[PDB]
Order: structure tokens, then sequence, then C-alpha cells
């Protein structure tokens, strides 16, 4: 029944104080993009940074399975757009929040489908 | 000036030279050019190399193949990559390799020498930043080297498609004299400096639209000392300015025609769309790869 779970242990480093991970790999871009979460090329917005997806994964990063029964990264080969606000731990980001499967925008970072 | 291109090809005519091989001794050594913020440099070298890529003929068709080897970093991640998959279109095969464990972008990554990868298929496009730190003795003859240059150049007469082109990382002293020579077997080539890093003696050497046969004999010796002396000669200014449009980044996806044609078959008309970039010769089947590993 046991099961370790990096995530909680990633957001309560993070509580503690702990530096974010760090050298996720940003990327250069016209931020004129859709500003769409996690898109098969770098598409951030004015008000957001466009990252490697590979490397904003905790799971991928940590060396560690991917939390589901087929091991599968919906980040792995894509871009993911982190608000410039919170661009200094994209690990922690795209751990802590959710995309809306209408928008493709985060939720509360973009989605307006709830309006 | 050439402060808003994405780096400086080798001129012409340095490549028709006859020079001897002196110490690489560059004006702007100490420099570094000042990166957008929090952008790596080898995501802006990437950048500026695909920028320059962008400007010949490279046959792009659909499947496109793309190996890079030296991927990793030290950190653990693949920035290089990256860029290689922002650049190429949506749904190219890339395949990524590095001695030492990273995570990645690409469709497939194998972890070990070089020498140790195999790959089924042929490839449209070969990128390399594989270097050795330890190549930089300055207090010794600077000698043609082997090691991983001996597997590239083999793996581009046996796995690069006819049409395809490569873009290899050396510097003073990482170079190899058969992969000069192998340039005279594309229809062009240069040795090409980012801008970013032109405080360095790295350069890309080129090779554009491969012919799997010499179109110029290369004297390898000869031409890396040429590609000293005009690094030497020609002090390049640091400049980070192409890295700042990137409007027309991605690569034009020209539906280059494939075509499985054995030897006989390639006539002067062949040869001659090879050399334009308007044609790929290797098999569309599936592309199946693999990592050698030695047991005790
Ligand atoms: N035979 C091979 N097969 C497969 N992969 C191969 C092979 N040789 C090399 N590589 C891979 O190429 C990538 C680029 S070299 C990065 C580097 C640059 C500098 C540079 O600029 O001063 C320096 C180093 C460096 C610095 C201090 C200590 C040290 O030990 C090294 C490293 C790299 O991840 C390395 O593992
Ligand atoms: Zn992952
Ligand atoms: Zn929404």
């Amino acid at each position: 029944a046991f099961a370790v779970d990096a995530a909680k242990a990633y957001k309560d480093y993070l509580a503690s104080g702990g530096q974010p991970i760090t050298n996720c790999v940003k990327m250069l871009c016209t931020h004129t993009g859709t500003g769409q979460a996690i898109t098969v090329t770098p598409e951030a917005n004015m008000d957001q940074e466009s990252f490697g997806g590979a490397s904003c994964c905790l799971y991928c990063r940590c060396h560690i399975d991917h939390p589901n029964p087929k091991g599968f990264c919906d980040l792995k080969g894509k871009y993911v757009q982190i608000p410039t606000t919170c661009a200094n731990d994209p690990v922690g980001f795209t751990l802590k929040n959710t995309v809306c499967t209408v928008c493709g925008m985060w939720k509360g970072y973009g989605c307006s489908c709830d309006q | 000036s050439q402060a808003w291109q994405p780096g400086v090809a080798m001129p012409n005519l340095y490549k028709m030279q006859r020079m001897l091989l002196e110490k690489c001794d560059l004006q702007n050594y100490g420099d570094s050019a000042t990166l957008p913020k929090g952008i790596m440099m080898n995501v802006a070298k990437y950048t500026q190399l695909c920028q320059y890529l962008n400007t010949l003929t490279l046959a792009v068709p659909y499947n496109m193949r793309v190996i890079h080897f030296g991927a990793g970093s030290d950190k653990g991640v693949a920035p290089g990559t990256a860029v290689l998959r922002q650049w190429l279109p949506t749904g190219t095969l890339l395949v990524d390799s590095d001695l030492n464990d990273f995570v990645s972008d690409a469709d497939s990554t194998l972890i070990g020498d070089c020498a140790t990868v195999h790959t089924a298929n042929k490839w449209d496009l070969i990128i390399s930043d594989m270097y050795d730190p330890k190549t930089k003795n300055v207090t010794k003859e600077n000698d043609s080297k082997e090691g991983f240059f001996t597997y590239i150049c083999g793996f581009i007469q046996q796995k690069l498609a006819l049409g395809g082109s490569v873009a290899i990382k050396i510097t003073e002293h990482s170079w190899n004299a058969d992969l000069y020579k192998l340039m005279g077997h594309f229809a062009w080539w240069t040795a090409f400096v980012t801008n970013v890093n032109a405080s360095s003696s790295e350069a890309f050497l080129i090779g554009c639209n491969y012919l799997g046969k010499p179109r110029e004999q290369i004297d390898g010796y000869v031409m890396h000392a040429n590609y000293i002396f005009w690094r030497n000669t020609n002090p390049i200014q640091l400049s980070s300015y192409s890295l700042f449009d990137m409007s027309k980044f991605p690569l034009k996806l020209r539906g280059t025609a494939v075509m499985s044609l054995k030897e006989g078959q390639i006539n002067d008309m062949i040869l001659s769309l090879l050399s334009k970039g308007r044609l790929i010769i290797r098999e569309n089947n599936r592309v199946v790869i693999s990592s050698d590993v030695l047991v005790n």
C-alpha cells in the first residue's frame, strides 16, 4: 500500500522555505501566442513565459514514475506557458494548477469559461 | 554590420587558402554577450544556429527524421533539443543522445557513448554538440582528433540520407580532418559561428545537401588551419540581437519529396535535385534505434 508522494514532498519543501527547482528550459518566442497552458510549440502571451515541458515536470526531473497507470507525461515533448509572475518555479506551478478542458487555459490564469 | 544576423559564416575566400595551423587568439576572447533575461547560453546558441539554418536549402520532408548527439547538460536537461523541437515541423521525429543521463523533449532518448548508438533508418538532419574539454591542451600540438569524430564520420556516410544536412560542433582543439573532407561530399558547406558565442573558437561545421560522393577534394588539416586563420583575423562582435525576433523562426515545411533509389539511378539530374534541397533519398519505413549494452 506504500507509494512515495513526491508532489506532497515538493509542496511541503516549498512551504518550509526551500529554493524551487531550477534550470527549467525557457524558450525564446514572440510572446504573441495564444496563451494556452500546454502546447506543441511555444505559445506564451505578453504575460507568460514558455518552457520546454520535460524540464518543468516534477516526475521527469526527479527521475520517478508518473502518477497514473500508464506512466504517461503530459508535459514531455511539449511547451508549458507559465505566468511571468510565477516563472521562478515552473515545476511548482504545473503541479499546483489545472488546465481547463475547454479553454486550454490555466484555471485562474486565463480561463474565462466561468463568467 | 553582421550584429543583426544570427552569426557569421566562414567566407568562401578563406576556404580557398592554404594556411598553416597556428594557435587561435581571439580579440573578443574575454567578452560575453548580454542574453535576454533568464535565457540560457545553450538556448540562445541553438536558436541562432537554427536561424542560420533557415537561410540554407535544407530538405524538409514529411516525416523528417532528426537525430541530436551530445544533447545532455550538466544539469540533466536538454536545452538544445527543446530548441530543435520548437524549430522543426510538428510531428518531426526527433531522437536524442548523450553519454550522461538527462530528461528530454525528444521523441526518444538514448544514454551512453555515441559509439553504442545504432539505427536502422537513415536521417534527414544530424546535429552534434559533442565536445571533450580534455582536448583543450594548449601545451601541445593540435592534431586531428578521433573519439566521437570517428563515429560521426561513419554515421554520416552510412546513415545520412542523400540530400540531408549536418551541423557538427568543432573548436580550435576539437576537430577532425576526415569530417572536413566529408564536407566536400555535400553540395555546399561552411563553418558557422553564432553571434552569441563569438568569443569562442567554437563553430558548427555545416554540410548542406549530402551527395554521397566527393564533389570536391578537401584536405582537412589545411581547412582547419584556414578556419583558424579566418577566426584569428576577423573579430566577431558578440551580439544577441537576432534572439529578439522569433516571428520567422519555424523551419518552412517544404514537403520535400522522398524516394528510394539504389545507386545506379542517381543521375546528374538527381544529383542536381539533391543539390537544390528538393530531394531526399532513403526508405520511409519505421524508425528503429537501439543502444549497445556491455554486460560485465
Ligand atoms: N563520446 C561521446 N558520446 C556521447 N556524448 C558525448 C561524448 N563526448 C561528449 N559528449 C557529450 O556532449 C555534451 C557536450 S560537451 C559539454 C561541455 C562543455 C564544456 C566547455 O564548453 O568548456 C565543458 C564541459 C566540462 C567541464 C568540466 C568538466 C567536464 O568533465 C566537462 C562539458 C555533454 O553533455 C557530453 O556528455
Ligand atoms: Zn514528466
Ligand atoms: Zn476555460
